[PDB]
């Protein structure tokens, strides 16, 4: 789903998965980065082959709202 | 008389190549003289390989210390600047073009060998080198000539040089002031080890008597060509190539300050006024052009 | 130059039946060449032109235009480009500083044809004249 | 030879079944005869004769499972480079019109276009807001100033490096 | 036009009063002859000046100088033209526009020739281009005619000075940028020699 | 004077000067070798782009007479094409050029010959014994017309212009010329605007001669005038403004990075010294 920019169902299942994740041993000291790096990676992808692209259907594709997606995509404009 | 220099003499000539007396002396052919034919023919040649390297073949003969080029003509080739004796692969193709000459009047026979450097100098290569000492060695009396298109169009000057080589083990006498050209770094190392080995003959035009008459009238109407140059854009991409080897330039000329040849600061220095030299001068041109047209109004 | 569809209708009545042949769906292998040689003459005319007024000036839907227009493009035998939303077609333009030069040769060579028949109408005063240049 | 005209045409493209050995004579069977007309509409790339030939022979390929399981896979290979013939002549080019062009729906031809940049097979850019194609063109001599900004960058360093001799 | 010139004129010396006032309305109606200067010029068409036939002779002046807005405000006065005529006057009218200005745009041709939609207009720039008159290319977008030759019309024997007054402004031109290389040049050669003279007494300095 | 003299043709023919020079050598060289002026031959080779001819290098041609008539070797020219295509194998066989005054019953019967090998041929002649001030070059088309019931070749001129190649401009300019980095290089628009003002002189003094009176009166002549007067300004454009400046903008910058590397070097040596005499490294 995220190699098919289908990130509304990764985020989604990836959320499903986090609890469960956090209960690992080895796992769950890396859990806050690994889902950092994914969400912002997909980001990333989402606004790769767009020139101008809807806040609306951004927010509603990664499961956020318009001023969250706001604040989180000026954090990606001014380092990534 | 202008057009004593167009007469052939052959048993002269046979008794030049009899005598051979460059066998006597290694810094024997001190000058070289070329038609305006051949100039025009070897320049546009060069002009028309763009980028690549191309070469031909030049007819001509001797006269004293002198080498004349009457003509040239281009050889289908592949491996110039790669392939030593590269005219070689040509050998069928010159036997048949020269006989075919013959057939119309052009008397004269090899003098030499030409082939264009675009956008980096006037001089002999290392193959250059070993193709050179081949045909001196099995093609006596032989000449190198070099060509630049790329820097003969940025420079608005021809820039061409005549070259003969030294053979194996001998030494060059004291005297070598060497014309100072840039050399772009990919091609500098190769020139260093090669610059001894051969030296520069001068080289001088001449026209008929008839071509001095046409070029004049050709001139009361080529005029209009020359206030319609647009000499930046047609070269372009070589003046932002030679800034590219400029920078790197700068870069070991940086390297060489910041710890620990012979100060490439000066060198790159020369370089960048050279480069800067030639596009001010064709803003220069280019002012002049919206100064005669563009400020006249009503 | 642009051929109008009045001229064809002229053409083609001065043509034999098998020599109408037609390509597809009633339309003839003539009826296309002349929508792409317009196309193309239309080319030389403009820098750029709009779907409506193109199809108008060559007797064609405005869809035609821009799809023949598109093919010929595609196809290399036409050079520029296409703007669908605004729907205009760009022809190669070549203007700038060529352009400049190129119109200093034009006047200059207006200058040299007017030297020349000012020295054949009249070369009594042109060597009159030509002798003040010398004096200064 | 049905499974092997499929991998033919999956492989991207062999394009030449029944013209290599021992299927030369068989090309002319009426049950696999469906085959040879896809694999033609797929070589020439034309999304209209596939679709008719799959609507045409609809029991004779839709009936099996293994070719069912990659037509739309395949499909949308005709279609990438059938859009790939269509955005070559435009700058700005309407979604619409390519998802009427393509007979396919205009999310799928945004989803299309979004995996097709990501992967880098169409050069350009999608306008969500306007709905159009926002094609990859503008191009000028942009290689000078490039030597131009390594050339300030140089220099930027050379003249510390000079100024920091002395002290 | 050229051959027109000579066709016509030998008509011109062999013709009288109302065969030249008809030969007027010929040489109107026909393609390739937009200059007029030796044919009004002639004494057979300036004896139809305050005649019988003067409005013809008038018509023969708005075609020689004037332009198409210069035959709307008189058409009373004038003689009736056919769409071929009113479409040769447009011709010269844009000839005077492209006279005027390099660039210009579609509303000053469109009340300057009198037309309403844009493809009229664009039509007989075409025509004109076809016919040899103007040279250009047509930009729709900023909807600009932008002008690469236009041919000479008016000749004009009072105003021919601003002629001169415009080439005397040009020779003017070439010479102050002949004397500014003739100062420029010497200037790059008064450093050179400076400098090497320089040079020379600081290497005159080594020796101490 | 039989030849066509009517209705112009293709009328787009660019001449490279490398052509004039190839064959000015070919009928120098012959006439050294003969001690009398020859009527040279050959053929002239280039492109083709829609109805653009370039003219663009030549090669001489072998030919025989036959009792009085020329025949051109056709053996040859082949040999010679197979030649030529190894090493120029975008350019095309345009016509053939020969020496001379106006064109004459032998040049028809060669022309014919050529187009024998192609279909619409070119013809350039060259008279190399001129008395007049005007380039002695002229070109011409083939027409092939009926007069009283017979089916004739005729010759109808074209008007050429000189190519306009940056590197042989350069060429012909030093050859032409044959004796500081700014003194030089001005020296050969000096001379092209000193011509460019003494054209405009001797149409302005024309001119003035027609208004003041005594010198007859044209209307086609100051008519062309009017339309060279109208041509001023060439591009005034905002585009070209724009482009103008942005050429004087890159150069600029050009010029004070360059100025910078200068100053660089020159505060380099300076420190190197410095670090010397005034200090103890
Ligand atoms: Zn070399």
């Amino acid at each position: 789903k995220f190699y098919e920019s289908k990130y509304a169902s990764c985020l989604k299942m990836l959320d499903e998965m986090k609890d469960n994740l956090l209960l690992d041993m080895y796992l769950a000291p890396h859990v806050r980065t690994l889902y950092t790096q994914i969400r912002n990676r997909a980001l990333i992808q989402y606004f790769s082959p767009y020139v101008s692209a809807d806040m609306h259907r951004m927010a509603a594709a990664f499961n956020t709202t318009v001023a969250a997606l706001e604040d989180e995509l000026t954090q990606l404009i001014l380092e990534g | 008389s202008i057009d004593e220099i167009y007469k052939y003499d052959k048993k002269q000539q046979q008794e030049i190549l009899a005598a051979k007396p460059w066998t006597k002396d290694h810094h024997y052919f001190k000058y070289c003289k070329i038609s305006a034919l051949a100039l025009l023919k070897m320049v546009m040649h060069a002009r028309s390989g763009g980028n690549l390297e191309v070469m031909g073949l030049m007819l001509g003969k001797v006269d004293g210390e002198t080498m004349i080029i009457m003509d040239s003509f281009a050889l289908p080739v592949e491996g110039t600047e790669t392939r030593v004796n590269a005219q070689a692969a040509a050998y069928e193709y010159m036997a048949a073009y020269i006989e075919n000459a013959k057939q119309v009047g052009r008397l004269e026979n090899a003098i030499g060998w030409y082939h264009s450097h675009p956008g980096y100098g006037c001089w002999l290569s290392g193959i250059d080198v070993s193709t050179q000492m081949l045909n001196q060695q099995f093609q006596e009396p032989f000449v190198a000539v070099v060509i630049d298109p790329t820097r003969t169009i940025s420079a608005g000057k021809v820039n061409l040089g005549a070259f003969r080589t030294y053979p194996k083990g001998y030494k060059p006498p004291d005297e070598g002031p060497s014309e100072y050209q840039t050399i772009p770094l990919n091609k500098i190392e190769d020139f260093g080890v090669h610059c001894k080995q051969y030296y520069a003959l001068e080289v001088s035009y001449f026209k008929s008597s008839l071509d001095r008459k046409l070029l004049e009238l050709l001139w009361n109407k080529y005029w209009v060509n020359t206030l319609s140059s647009s000499s930046l854009l047609t070269n372009a991409d070589y003046t932002t190539g030679q800034v590219f080897d400029l920078s790197e330039k700068l870069e070991q000329s940086e390297a060489q300050l910041g710890r620990g040849s012979e100060d490439k600061l000066a060198k790159a220095t020369r370089d960048s006024c050279k480069t800067t030299i030639e596009a001010i001068h064709g803003l220069m041109s280019q002012v002049i052009k919206d100064k005669l047209f563009n400020q006249i109004n009503i | 130059r642009i051929i109008r569809g009045n001229q064809l209708q002229e053409f083609a009545a001065m043509l034999m039946p098998h020599q109408k042949a037609t390509t597809a769906d009633g339309s003839s292998i003539l009826d296309r060449a002349v929508i792409e040689h317009n196309l193309l003459s239309a080319s030389k005319l403009y820098n750029n032109i709009t779907f409506e007024e193109l199809g108008a000036l060559l007797e064609i839907p405005a869809a035609k235009a821009e799809k023949i227009a598109s093919q010929m493009i595609t196809e290399g035998r036409m050079n520029g480009f296409i703007d669908q939303i605004d729907g205009i077609v760009h022809f190669e333009t070549r203007e700038a500083l060529p352009t400049w030069d190129k119109q200093i040769q034009s006047l200059c060579f207006q200058v040299n044809n007017l030297l020349e028949k000012i020295s054949q109408t009249a070369p009594e005063w042109t060597a009159q004249a030509m002798e003040a240049q010398m004096a200064q | 030879l049905k499974y092997l005209v499929l991998a033919n045409m999956l492989m991207k493209s062999g394009i030449n079944p029944f013209d290599s050995q021992e299927a030369k004579p068989y090309k002319n069977d009426p049950e696999i005869l469906a085959m040879t007309n896809l694999v033609s509409a797929y070589q020439n790339n034309d999304i209209t004769e596939f679709e008719k030939i799959l609507k045409t022979n609809h029991s004779n390929i839709m009936d099996d499972p293994f070719i069912r399981e990659h037509i739309e896979e395949l499909l949308r290979n005709i279609r990438t480079q059938v859009l790939i013939k269509l955005i070559k002549p435009y700058t700005r080019i309407h979604i619409p019109f390519i998802s009427k062009e393509l007979n396919i729906d205009v999310a799928d031809v945004e989803s299309l276009l979004v995996q097709c940049i990501l992967d880098n097979t169409i050069h350009g850019r999608i306008d969500q807001v306007n709905q159009l194609l926002e094609l990859d063109h503008q191009k000028r001599g942009g290689a000078r100033y490039t030597a131009l900004d390594k050339w300030t960058n140089q220099l930027n360093s050379l003249n510390q490096a000079v100024v920091s001799k002395l002290a | 036009t050229g051959q027109n010139q000579e066709q016509f004129l030998l008509l011109a010396k062999s013709a009288k009063g109302a065969a030249l006032a008809t030969l007027i309305h010929q040489v109107l109606e026909a393609p390739g002859v937009y200059v007029f200067g030796e044919l009004l010029d002639m004494p057979n068409v300036r004896e139809l000046a305050e005649s019988d036939f003067a409005s013809t002779f008038r018509l023969l002046t708005v075609f020689a100088y004037g332009t198409y807005a210069d035959y709307l405000a008189e058409a009373r006065n004038l003689p009736p033209l056919t769409e071929a005529q009113k479409n040769k006057l447009r011709h010269l009218s844009v000839v005077t526009l492209a006279a005027k200005v390099k660039c210009i745009p579609y509303a000053v041709l469109l009340e300057a020739l009198a037309l309403r939609n844009v493809r009229q207009l664009e039509d007989l720039v075409i025509e004109a281009v076809y016919a040899d008159v103007l040279r250009g290319s047509l930009d729709q977008r900023n909807q600009r005619l932008e002008v690469d030759y236009s041919i000479g019309r008016d000749i004009q024997r009072q105003d021919l000075s601003a002629i001169a007054r415009t080439l005397q402004e040009w020779c003017v031109g070439c010479e102050v940028v002949l004397s500014g290389i003739e100062e420029q040049v010497s200037r790059a050669n008064q450093h050179k020699e400076q400098q090497l003279g320089l040079k020379q007494q600081i290497e005159s300095e080594v020796a101490n | 004077s039989v030849m066509a003299c009517g209705v112009t043709g293709s009328v787009s023919v660019a001449l490279h000067p490398l052509v004039i020079l190839n064959i000015s050598d070919h009928w120098i060289r012959m006439r050294s070798q003969e001690g009398r002026p020859v009527q040279v031959i050959g053929a002239l080779i280039g492109k083709q782009e829609g109805r653009n001819i370039e003219v663009m290098n030549s090669f001489e041609l072998l030919s025989h007479t036959v009792e009085e008539k020329i025949i051109i070797d056709k053996e040859y020219y082949y040999t010679k094409e197979e030649q030529f295509k190894q090493v120029f194998k975008e350019l095309e066989f345009l016509g053939w050029y020969t020496t001379g005054g106006p064109p004459d019953p032998s040049d028809i019967h060669v022309h014919k010959q050529v187009c024998e090998i192609i279909e619409s041929p070119l013809f350039l002649k060259l008279n190399p014994m001129t008395k007049h001030t005007d380039l002695p070059v002229s070109v011409f088309e083939s027409v092939i017309d009926i007069i009283n019931g017979e089916a004739t070749m005729l010759f109808a001129e074209l008007t050429y212009t000189l190519a306009t190649e940056e590197a042989e401009r350069i060429g012909v300019d030093h050859v032409a010329r044959m004796t500081s980095t700014v003194a030089e290089h001005l020296i050969a628009q000096h001379s092209a605007i000193k011509m460019l003002h003494s054209r405009v002189k001797l149409i302005l003094e024309y001119v003035k001669a027609s208004e003041a009176g005594e010198v007859p009166f044209n209307h086609e002549i100051l008519r062309e005038a009017y339309a060279l007067c109208h041509c001023l300004p060439v591009l005034s454009t905002d585009k070209f403004k724009t482009d103008f400046y942005d050429q004087c903008n890159d150069v600029g910058l050009m010029a004070y990075l360059g100025t910078i590397t200068k100053t660089c070097n020159t505060m380099n040596q300076f420190v190197n010294k410095f670090n010397v005499l005034y200090d103890r490294q």
